[PDB]
């Protein structure tokens, strides 16, 4: 229902990026977090990761 | 942290053990960081080798 | 070998809702709401000073 | 470099325990720690 739920996801595809520590050292993992915003007053976090879901 | 807790799952109720020991690692360099940065300069340090040698 | 790094500063995506607005103000005017009754004539008056 | 010494450099440059070099597990994720392993 609607392109917002259809999503450009079909065009994008998740990708991988470097993490500082992957446990034992760095690695090129898709879990990598690009940016984090913390402006909401209720304590919720908005994380932007390199993968999609 | 202030203490170290180690645990593992047996064939029954999980077992754990905590011992009091001060854990406080000195950041490498003249800058006091919590986790290593994504980017930086290479400086000499002393670390525990994982090699069984 | 050559590795070119490029970076720039851009507004945050949250800025649209969470932002500060810097204003300059001068020459202020006062608007008053007086309840004026003149000879059993009760009215609600919105009038400047 | 890495946790000197012991960190066997993989083909992709990752560092693994030297006890996991030629142990029958794909720790580099590209099989480079388990290739060319002597008998
Ligand atoms: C004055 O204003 C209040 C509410 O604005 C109103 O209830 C009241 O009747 C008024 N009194 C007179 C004398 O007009
Ligand atoms: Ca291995």
């Amino acid at each position: 229902s609607t392109e917002e739920l259809f999503n450009e996801y079909k065009l994008t595809r998740p990708y991988m990026a470097r993490c500082i520590r992957c446990a034992v050292g760095s690695c090129h993992s898709p879990i990598a977090i690009e940016a984090v915003k913390s402006d909401g007053h209720d304590g919720y976090v908005r994380l932007q990761t390199s993968s999609q879901y | 942290g202030d203490s170290i807790t180690m645990e593992f799952k047996k064939d029954s109720v999980r077992h754990s053990c905590s011992v009091p020991y001060e854990v406080k690692f000195n950041p490498v360099g003249r800058e006091l960081y919590t986790h290593p940065p994504e980017h930086g300069v290479e400086q000499a340090c002393q670390v525990y080798a994982h090699d069984a040698q | 070998n050559t590795q070119v790094s490029k970076a720039y500063v851009m507004k945050s995506d949250d800025c649209l809702a969470d932002h500060a607005e810097a204003y300059k103000a001068h020459t202020a005017s006062v608007q008053a709401f007086l309840n004026i009754t003149v000879g059993e004539h009760s009215i609600v008056t919105t009038v400047y000073v | 470099e890495c946790n000197i010494p012991g960190n066997f450099m993989c083909s992709n440059g990752r560092c693994i325990p030297g006890a996991w070099q030629c142990d029958g597990l794909p720790d580099c994720f590209d099989k480079s720690d388990e290739k060319e392993c002597p008998k």
